[PDB]
Parts: C-alpha cells; sequence; structure tokens
C-alpha cells in the first residue's frame, strides 16, 4: 500500500544538433572465467533485444599465456613451477546504432561490467565527405 | 623504511635519474647524429660526461618492490620469484593459477 | 616434498576452513581466487600497482579488526569500486564494529584515491571443512 | 464554508508584478547568504534509501567514474589543436 | 499585548513598503513563527498574512503553512477552527511538488499527521502521508526524531481508524523498513486485532516485539497475556 504516488522521470532534452551514426559496436569482453562471460553475454544480448538493437555474438579463440619459476628458493635447478593466465573472450557485434542509443547501452552493460572482466568496445561511426574535398580547388 | 640500505640507493637512482633526464636527451641528441661539427659534438661528450653519475639511467636496477631480490624478478609484477609464488599459491593474485598441459 | 600453502595432516583434531584446505593446484578447480580484478588479463595495465594495493588492504584490514576476521578476504575491483567482502566473528560489539567501518571506508578511500566499500559478515564461529 | 484563502489582506505591501530585474551576481556572497543556503540543503537532507542512490551521489561529488567510460575524462591537453 | 505588538509589527512593514524594499517569503514566515505566542489572538491576523503573501505573489512553502497550523492547532477539544485549516490547507498542497525555501520546511509533515491524529481523520492522514510521496516529497520528513513521531502517529490512526486487513498490510510495509515501532504502538495493534477478534496473530506480534527491543517491557507482556487469557 505504501507506494509512491508519483515519479519524477529523469529529463531528456531533444536536441537541434544532429545525431552520431554508429555502423557497428564491437563490445569484445576479456575474463579468466567463461561461466562469468556467459551470464553476461546472456545479459547484454537480452538488453540489447529489449532496446531494439541488432546484436551477433561469437566466441575469439582463448589465449593461454604460460611462464615458469624455480621450484625451490635456492638451488636444485631441475625443479620449476609453470604458471599461466587464461584470457577468455566474447565479442557482442552491435550494428545500425544511432550516438544516444549506442551511450545508453554501454552505459547500462559497462555500468554492471562484473569484477575481473575487461571491455574493448570498438565504434565505427558513419560520416559524410569533408566539406573541403567536394571539389578541387586547383 | 625502506627493505634494506640496497633498495634506498636504487630509489635515489630512480629519482637523480627522472630530474636530469630531460637534460641528459638533449645533450645525447647532439651527440647521436653525423650532421653538426665534430667540434660541438665533443663538448657535448664532456657535458654529459659531467653530470652526477646517479642519473645514468643503466645504473637503476630493477629489484623486487617487497624484499629488494635484485634477481628472479618478474617485471609485470615488480615482484620476485619467492614473493609472486607465495602470492599466487595462496589464490591472491587474480587469474594467475598453476599451469597443467 | 611439495610445501607451498599445505595445511599438513596433524592428529585430526586441527580445524581447517575450506580455503586452508586446498594447495595451490586447486585454485582453478575446486576453489577461486581470493582477488577479482582487469590486471592480470591479457593486454591489460596496472597489474604491479593493483598487487601491492591488494598486500597492504589484507594486512590493514588484519590489524584494524584484531581477532575478529574468520577467513580471508574478498577484494573487488569494478571500474572506479573497490569492494572489500569480510567475515568476521560475532563477538565485538556492533557499535564497534559500526565505528570500524565508517573509519576504515573512509581513511581508504582517501589513501586510494577511489570509493571504498566494506562488506562485513557475520558467523557464529569460523566455519571448519574439515578436521586435519 | 468559507475558503481561508479568500478573505480580508494586509495591505501594506503593494502586489509586485515581477521580481528583480538584475540581481547582484557579480557580488560575492557574504557569510549570512553561505550559511542561509547551507540550511536549505538540510531540510532536503536525507540518509541514502537504496544502492542506485548512492552511486548517483558518489556521481555528482565526482568520486565515481561518469558512464559510458571516457579514457581522456578530464584531459583536455590545454585545448591544443592537432596543428601545434 | 498583541495589539501593541501587531501595531509594531505593521509600522515595520510600513517602513518597509516607504523605503522600497519588497518582502521575502522569510519576511513573512518570521511574521507567522512570532505570531505563534498569542494563541487566540493571531488566528486572524495570521490568515490575513497569508493571504497577503497569495496577492503579493510570495509563494508559501511548506514552513508557512506549518507555522500557520501550529498556531491554530493549541491544546482545545473542539478544534473547529484547525479542522477547517488542515482541510483548506491539504486541499491547497494536493499534487504540489516542494523544493527547500525556508529551514523549517522539514517540520510540516510532523505537524500535519499530529493535526490529524487529534481530529482522528483517517482520509485526511492519507492525504497527507499522499503528499508526502508525490515525487521527491519524501525528503522532508525531517530528522530521524522527526520520521519517528510522524509515522508513530500515523500508524497508530491506522490502527485504530481502519479495517484489520489494511492495518497489516500497513504493519508489514512500514515496520521495520521505515520506522522501528515503539513499545506503544504495539499495545495499539494488539488493541486493533483485539477490537477485529483476530486473535490468531497474538503470537505473531509477541515474536515480532521480542525482534524490536520490547521483550522486557512491562506493559507489552502484561497486556498480550491478558488478551490471550
Ligand atoms: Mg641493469
Ligand atoms: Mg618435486
Amino acid at each position: 500500500v505504501d507506494v509512491p504516488k508519483d515519479l519524477t522521470k529523469p529529463v531528456v532534452t531533444i536536441s537541434d544538433e544532429p545525431d552520431i551514426l554508429y555502423k557497428r559496436l564491437s563490445v569484445l569482453v576479456k575474463g579468466h572465467d567463461k561461466a562469468v562471460l556467459d551470464s553476461y553475454e546472456y545479459f547484454a544480448v537480452l538488453a540489447a533485444k529489449e532496446l531494439g538493437i541488432s546484436i551477433k555474438v561469437h566466441e575469439p579463440p582463448r589465449k593461454i599465456e604460460r611462464f615458469t619459476l624455480l621450484q625451490s628458493v635456492h638451488i636444485y635447478k631441475k625443479h620449476r613451477v609453470q604458471y599461466e593466465m587464461r584470457t577468455l573472450y566474447r565479442c557482442l557485434e552491435l550494428e545500425h546504432l544511432t550516438g544516444s542509443t549506442a551511450d545508453v547501452y554501454l552505459e547500462y552493460i559497462q555500468r554492471n561490467l562484473p569484477e575481473g572482466v575487461a571491455m574493448e568496445v570498438t565504434k565505427t561511426q558513419l560520416e559524410q565527405l569533408p566539406e573541403h574535398i567536394k571539389e578541387p580547388i586547383w | 623504511h625502506y627493505v634494506d640500505w640496497r633498495m634506498w640507493r636504487d630509489v635515489k637512482r630512480r629519482k637523480m635519474a627522472y630530474e636530469y633526464a630531460d637534460e641528459r636527451l638533449r645533450i645525447n641528441s647532439l651527440r647521436k647524429n653525423t650532421i653538426l661539427p665534430k667540434i660541438l659534438q665533443d663538448v657535448a661528450d664532456e657535458e654529459i660526461a659531467a653530470l652526477p653519475r646517479d642519473s645514468c639511467p643503466v645504473r637503476i636496477r630493477n629489484r623486487c618492490v617487497m624484499t629488494s631480490r635484485p634477481r628472479g624478478v618478474k617485471r609485470r609484477w615488480r615482484l620476485s620469484r619467492i614473493v609472486f609464488r607465495h602470492l599466487a599459491d595462496h589464490g591472491q593474485l587474480s587469474g594467475i593459477q598453476r599451469a597443467t598441459w | 616434498k611439495n610445501r607451498a600453502a599445505r595445511v599438513r595432516v596433524s592428529k585430526g583434531d586441527k580445524p581447517v576452513t575450506y580455503e586452508e584446505a586446498h594447495a595451490p593446484h586447486y585454485i582453478a578447480h575446486r576453489k577461486g581466487w581470493l582477488s577479482l580484478h582487469t590486471g592480470n588479463l591479457d593486454g591489460e595495465d596496472h597489474a604491479a600497482e593493483r598487487t601491492v594495493e591488494d598486500v597492504f588492504l589484507r594486512k590493514f584490514m588484519w590489524g584494524t579488526f584484531p581477532g575478529c576476521l574468520a577467513d580471508q578476504l574478498v577484494l573487488k575491483r569494478r571500474g572506479n569500486q573497490l569492494e572489500i567482502c569480510a567475515v568476521v566473528l560475532r563477538q565485538l560489539s556492533p557499535h564497534k564494529y559500526y565505528f570500524l567501518v565508517g573509519y576504515s571506508e573512509t581513511l581508504l578511500s582517501y589513501f586510494y584515491k577511489c570509493p571504498v566499500r566494506l562488506h562485513l559478515q557475520t558467523v557464529p564461529s569460523k566455519v571448519v571443512y574439515k578436521y586435519l | 464554508r468559507k475558503n481561508i484563502f479568500t478573505g480580508k489582506r494586509l495591505n501594506i505591501f503593494d502586489m509586485m508584478a515581477v521580481t528583480k530585474e538584475a540581481p547582484e551576481t557579480d557580488t560575492s556572497p557574504s557569510l549570512w547568504d553561505v550559511e542561509f543556503a547551507k540550511q536549505l540543503a538540510t531540510v532536503n537532507e536525507q540518509p541514502l534509501q537504496n544502492g542506485f542512490e548512492e552511486l548517483i551521489q558518489w556521481t555528482k561529488e565526482g568520486k565515481l567514474w561518469e558512464f559510458p567510460i571516457n579514457n581522456e575524462a578530464g584531459f583536455d591537453d590545454d585545448g591544443s589543436e592537432f596543428h601545434e | 499585548k498583541f495589539e501593541e505588538k501587531w501595531s509594531k509589527i505593521l509600522e515595520l512593514l510600513r517602513h518597509m513598503v516607504a523605503q522600497k524594499v519588497k518582502p521575502n517569503l522569510q519576511t513573512f514566515n518570521t511574521i507567522l513563527k512570532c505570531l505563534r505566542r498569542f494563541h487566540v489572538f493571531a488566528r486572524s491576523p495570521a490568515l490575513q498574512v497569508l493571504r497577503e503573501m497569495k496577492a503579493i505573489g510570495i509563494e508559501p512553502s511548506l514552513a508557512t503553512y506549518h507555522h500557520i497550523i501550529r498556531l491554530f492547532d493549541q491544546p482545545g477539544d473542539p478544534l473547529k477552527r484547525s479542522s477547517f485549516i488542515i482541510y483548506d490547507i491539504m486541499n491547497e498542497l494536493m499534487g504540489k511538488r516542494f523544493s527547500p525555501k525556508d529551514p523549517d520546511d522539514d517540520k510540516f509533515f510532523q505537524s500535519a499527521m499530529s493535526i490529524c491524529s487529534s481530529l482522528r481523520d483517517l482520509e485526511l492522514a492519507y492525504q497527507v502521508h499522499g503528499l508526502l510521496k508525490t515525487g521527491d516529497n519524501w525528503k522532508f520528513i525531517g530528522p530521524d526524531q522527526h520520521r519517528n513521531f510522524y509515522y508513530s502517529k500515523f500508524f497508530d490512526l491506522i490502527c485504530l481508524m481502519e479495517q484489520i486487513d489494511v492495518t497489516l498490510k500497513w504493519y508489514e510495509d512500514l515496520i521495520p523498513s521505515a520506522y522501528f515501532p515503539h513499545s506503544q504502538t504495539m499495545i495499539h495493534l494488539l488493541q486493533a486485532l483485539d477490537v477485529a477478534n483476530r486473535l490468531e496473530v497474538i503470537p505473531k506480534i509477541w515474536k515480532d516485539s521480542k525482534e524490536y527491543g520490547h521483550t522486557f517491557r512491562s506493559d507489552l507482556r502484561e497486556e498480550i497475556l491478558m488478551l490471550m487469557a
């Protein structure tokens, strides 16, 4: 029964400036845990579907970096300990977005990036020919 | 409060080298070409040699930041093999596991 | 014989937690990592500074809550935030816990220039996984 | 059956059609004005109500990064141009 | 006496107009706050001050109405004038989002709810709470002791004047998420359960009472046992 009566919605102002057009966004996420990337993918894909964004997911091949260290503090060179760091990937490829749509989607999924997961967002922006290149001056 | 006097000497070298880096780069550029006159390049040779010895970057040593071990240090973590393994074997380094394949 | 992080068999009377019972070759098999950040991912920077910070925080919390911690810390980093998750005991009065949480969150936020939260979970006694 | 707003009023103060056309913005506030503005921020002061509100407060104070992430946030190398 | 003080105040207002000084919101709020000592003599004058504000264009804030209801709400059984004022004030304030204008804006809701309990009008109380919940008005509830007083008076009026089935919904939503109940509010809830002939809930009230720090309150323990037996 104790429910808010009216809610102040955040003010979104439509500007008089034209919006940016993104042909593609490539959201590459890196992690040490595959199940955490599975959960993040499900969340990211569901968010895209609910917002009307075309999304395709693929898994780039994993990178395993290995290195060797001595076993003992002193001598015993033949005995080693070998460590590794596994980097797993998931690539969300969004298409045909505007600057506003990308700004909202990226803020939403980036704020919910789980601990231990990095992201590299490659943004392809559609532009028109510079005004100076329309015709030669010579 | 550094681990030992050796670490403290490296701290001072890194500080002095930082302060003189621009001057050393400018003078060294005068010497690393065949364009400028050799008379000028000889005076630059003396000038860079007169700078304090602890400004020379080759004297800096990558010691373990925790124990000051001068060898067996992994550059990415700046830790000796012993200290790195202690933290890794206790599961305290994100994403580092024992390798088997 | 290997020694690293192996609690050795006693008479069957030494209580060990789940983390202390698992040797280093289980760190990605049966137990997870006590710290999660991006420093150690491929192509990522600042692994060294994250490591020093983690070592300091584990020392800071051990001395700031003396005798209260029931197991190892779980350090989480999300963007700018640092979240410390600690399993503590139910011996110290709640007033002293609230004081120490307000003190540690403020002092650590000013030391590492980032928002720091401390999430305490209390247990009646140390959780015993097995008796070695 | 009479509304409290309808009735006799004090006519000492005449009806002010508009406010002051230009305030003294250049003049710095006195200690009284600063302190009075601090009392108006307390009536509306409440404890954080949920996790979202804590994140909102941090963002307003400048403690939390603003999303979407901009790797050059707060760094405009003296407003220099590419040709410089 | 009031008449002399009123003349003095009016003289300053006439000095203010003579010097071409325009009154702000605080000018009127101090008049109303000062007019609270003269309990029954300032009622009509205070309303004149409010009517003057609206004409000039100064919009009454929550503090303005707080001072008025405090002036009009003195220890009197009829509360006939108080009844009219609060009903009219609530009609004006319905669905108004407020912003901090006067340091006393935070004292309105506790005073409004206290009058609703004195009048024992649940519909008026729901209007006051409705105003608190619109937009960001909830932030004007005030410090902790203000918040506890407001909710104590509000929940005590619900238990008394509303069906038990709705009272229990308000009980679940408000406690502990909104406030921690006083031992006397548990007694009122037990009395409401008695009137409704719903005594199967008494064991639950005891459990909740122990969880809210009333395990060793003598008054509460005696009431529960008496009702059960
Ligand atoms: Mg060397
Ligand atoms: Mg061996």
